RNA sequence: AUACUGCACAGCUGACGA
DNA sequence: ATCGTCAGCTGTGCAGTA
């Protein structure tokens, strides 16, 4: 009755041949997966005279020597080794005068004046973007650009998302952007919080901020990638598929979503998105068997441009079932293309059921219960590396429903979900819940739905993360 | 500025080897890997016996491991293949500038294939008097699941159809007076548990006409719609097992227990065989140092779910809390105080829960069963960790 | 929006009847 | 046409990582 498996934790691949389970300590003495060829990346800043100064002052002081919080749990709160000789990127990160944009106190104020709420919204992206274009089209063109929002112009916009009308207008540039607030690159300031007011925001300490932020703009200034899941040794070709939903901009309507990934010839990985929109068919969250053939033909067009070979493994993940259409879609593309084997896999965060253990912590990370069919999966709990359980009330598991046509039996699909968990280059976390392409496919989405009729769709990563 | 401290390291290297007296040597500007040779002098009298010194030299922070007796170091696998290949002993030294630590190892350079991740423990590793001559000499448990089985009685009538709307019999004062079984679905045939000629048309409009009789089949169908009128059946049946002990909360859907006519509670929990029975299911709370200014209470209650697998009925129970003011009268508002009370919590307080429900909800109609057990292969370390969750 | 986890509310979908 | 039963998805906001 009910047999169960404790799985152990996946590694990932480091460069010089190296292998660890924590990202924070991998990156420390082997350095990335692809090395950068140079030494300098070149950072610009847009914004407040204050947020500039303060934004080198943060570099510099952060290249120099920052350090960690506690000597309780050593493995969970580790130090930063700066950007120095020993740095894990193996590179410098320079700011040049050329490339720093200030916006005026002049306008801010008519930004604030401003009763609608659009409105507002709208010229401050286009000051921001005006901005932008004027520095990309010149001969000070940066690798990455941070927009660092000050508290004036937050109080007006915060209190239609901000976030992603300026992600969506900044997809012509030839370089991608990070917003950071004033809370993070200069201390002694809060903000205050929304409708809950005077009550303001916590963030976390020096030294995870650090981490979080060097290797978000290592990614998106250098282009290569930190880590990568190793592979292990006997198994087939394979690529992945992750499919969301989500609604309208302002209206009730439904769009799909999808995001494509899959492993390189030699040390590499590929993660993008699409080229298009996938149009409207009604308000509710659920495919058509015209929409899920055309996912599956780019995906394995995609394949082979690079390995001059079809896979032979496709694997797809959803959030929203497999009834009876989008199965049979994927099912003809499949068979009529030239593959095999088969993975149909329906993924839930919506069970009721728990496993209730004897003791104080709860059940350990990587528990698998067998329920017929079905998987109860913890991709959350206590951790032996960490020391602790990373929360307050209790892990929530995951329900892993594969369709009724498929070939691995579901201790190898669990298995498989759970070592696609640490591939987020957006954290250095260790707690993740979800799986990769449905994280990708949800943060594609956020960004996608801001994006006018007929306007310009980017497949790089670097832009949605 | 790095060469600075490149340059120091190896002039204290070198100063170091000179205290005691080896004849160290540096080497030119395009050096590459090896960084001095080395003699052994023998106190007085040399003898040509070199060693070759590869010097990594730091100014501040801390090693990847430091545990205050050991760290470790990680090779380049390109060092090793340039060490591996040498007619004379290799030697690395690591010099710390905060606290001017020295200390030594040496590459295996007799092995088959090379071994990255040098252990470099201290005391035993010391660069100084006290190891010189070393350094000459080579010249499962348990869990439980919140699932809950259940068994059925062996018989059950469908038919006798009412031919009434559902809502005008509830409405009839037959509806709201004694037991409110009177349940039709989608204007459906009247199945329930009790024949109608002795349970229903005693006091529920009804129809003399048939007996009826089922083996409780009904309980699985291929179709959904009768399994969810089989699980309204369930809830139900549930309600009216549960009659001036619990209360229905529909905006949560909940059991909420009931201050039966006092508003403290009841202590019922579990036997436990040798233990006690203990278990504060209604308490009543004050505010600002005044009793007499009632804030709310805590009634326990829990959602129950009716699911079908292995063709058996399972019920999934979800424990929460219902909070009123004064007592047996709604709140206008709880928005804070349920998340405050789950933010304070742990899963030893929550396994308990499950097992007092349990054991309220069966024996002092239908059975409920023991929830199945599980045995776990590795064990959660649990030691040392005695604090906080 | 440096991040992840946990919780609380509102809205919208299909299947079943007056 | 609105109201009951069943199960499920996406959107927004706050607290605390220990
Ligand atoms: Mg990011």
């Amino acid at each position: 009755t009910f047999e169960t498996r404790i799985f152990d934790e996946p590694e990932l691949e480091f460069g010089d041949h190296h292998h660890h389970q924590d990202p924070r300590l991998g990156l420390s003495e082997a350095g990335p997966l692809q090395t950068f060829l140079g030494d300098v990346i070149k950072i610009g800043v847009v914004g407040n005279s204050k947020t500039i100064e303060d934004t080198r002052k943060f570099i510099e002081t952060v290249s120099s020597g920052v350090e960690g919080k506690g000597e309780k749990h050593p493995n969970m709160h580790p130090p930063f080794p700066g950007l120095g000789n020993q740095s894990p990127y193996r590179c410098r990160f320079e700011i040049e005068d050329g490339a720093t944009a200030a916006l005026t106190k002049s306008k801010l104020d008519k930004i604030g004046k401003e009763p609608d709420h659009y409105r507002a919204v709208e010229m401050a992206v286009d000051e921001i973007i005006g901005e932008l274009q004027a520095m990309d089209d010149g001969g000070s063109r940066p690798d990455v650009a941070i927009i660092a929002l000050p508290v004036k112009l937050l109080e007006r916009v915060w209190n239609p998302n901000f976030r992603g009308m300026l992600k969506a207008k900044a997809m012509g540039l030839s370089f991608p952007i990070q917003i950071v607030w004033e809370d993070v690159i200069d201390d002694k300031v809060t903000i205050p919080q929304k409708v809950k007011e005077s009550s303001s925001r916590k963030i976390q300490d020096i030294a995870g901020r650090t981490w979080n932020l060097m290797t978000s703009l290592y990614y998106k200034g250098s282009g290569r990638i930190p880590w990568r899941r190793m592979p292990l040794e006997g198994e087939f070709s394979a690529c992945y598929v992750g499919i969301s939903f989500y609604r309208e901009a302002d209206g009730q309507q439904l769009f799909t979503s999808a995001a494509q990934m899959f492993d390189e010839r030699g040390r590499g990985f590929v993660l993008k998105g699409r080229r298009a929109r996938t149009e409207s068919r009604g308000r509710h969250p659920y495919m058509a068997r015209e929409d899920a053939k055309k996912i599956i033909e780019d995906v394995l067009a995609a394949y082979k441009l690079h390995h001059k070979t079809l896979p032979a493994r496709v694997f797809i993940l959803k959030t929203s079932r497999f009834k009876d259409e989008e199965a049979d879609g994927i099912i003809a593309a499949l068979d009529e293309a030239g593959t095999e084997l088969r993975d149909l896999v329906w993924v839930q965060e919506s069970y009721t059921a728990r496993i209730l253990r004897d003791g104080n912590y709860p059940v350990l990370r990587g528990t698998f219960v067998d329920l017929h069919g079905k998987g109860l999966l913890y991709t959350s709990g206590s951790m032996p590396y960490y020391g602790t359980y990373p929360g307050k009330y209790d892990p929530n598991p995951l329900l892993l429903c594969p369709h009724h046509t498929s070939e691995s039996t579901v201790a190898q699909l669990a298995e498989e979900i759970f070592s696609l968990t640490k591939v987020n280059w957006n954290s250095t976390q260790m707690n993740q819940r979800l799986p990769i392409p449905i994280r990708a496919a949800r943060k594609v989405g956020e960004v996608l739905k801001y994006v006018g009729e007929g306007e310009v769709i980017s497949a790089d990563y670097r832009k949605y993360i | 500025a790095n060469q600075i401290i490149g340059e120091i390291g190896e002039n204290e290297v070198r100063g170091r080897f000179l205290t005691l007296g080896w004849q160290f040597d540096g080497r030119s500007r395009l050096e590459a890997g090896i960084d001095g040779i080395a003699e052994v002098m023998n106190e007085g009298q040399p003898m040509a016996r070199m060693i070759a010194v590869q010097i990594k030299s730091t100014k501040e922070g801390k090693y990847t491991s430091e545990s205050d007796t050991s760290f470790t170091y990680l090779l380049r696998t390109q060092d090793l293949a340039y060490w591996r290949g040498s007619n004379l002993p290799v030697i690395v030294v690591f010099y710390r500038q905060s606290d001017h630590s020295f200390y030594w190892k040496e590459v295996s350079r007799d092995a088959g294939p090379g071994e990255r991740r040098l252990n470099i423990d201290k005391v035993a590793d010391l660069f100084n008097a006290s190891t010189v001559n070393k350094l000459a000499a080579l010249t499962g448990e348990d869990a439980l699941i919140n699932m809950l089985p259940l068994t059925l009685p062996n018989e059950m009538y469908i038919a006798s159809t009412t031919y009434e709307p559902r809502k005008a019999i509830a409405v009839i004062l037959n509806g709201d007076g004694p037991k409110r079984f009177d349940w039709v679905i989608n204007g459906g045939t009247f199945w329930s548990f009790h024949d109608p000629r002795t349970s229903a048309c005693s006091e529920i409009v009804d129809i003399d006409q048939v007996e009826a009789i089922n083996t409780k089949e009904l309980a699985l169908h291929d179709d959904i719609d009768e399994q969810n009128r089989f699980s309204h059946l369930l809830r139900q049946t549930l309600r009216y097992q549960t009659d001036s002990d619990l209360g229905w909360d529909k905006d949560h859907k909940a059991l909420y227990f009931r201050a039966i006519e006092r508003e403290v509670s009841r202590n019922f929990a579990y036997t436990s065989s040798k233990k006690k029975t203990d278990a504060n299911v209604v308490s009543v709370f004050k505010n600002s140092k005044d009793e007499t200014r009632v804030s709310f209470v805590r009634h326990h209650a829990f959602s129950p779910r009716f699911e079908l697998m292995a063709d058996q009925w399972y019920l999934i129970i979800t424990p929460t809390y219902y909070y009123t003011t004064n007592g047996y009268a709604p709140h206008q508002f709880a928005a804070p105080l349920l998340a405050g009370k789950k933010r304070l919590d742990k899963s030893a307080a929550l396994r308990g829960q499950v097992i007092m429900w349990h054991r309220f909800l069966t024996q002092s109609y239908l059975m409920f069963g023991e929830p199945p057990s599980i045995h776990l292969d590795v064990r959660v370390p649990e030691d040392g960790w005695v604090k906080e969750k």
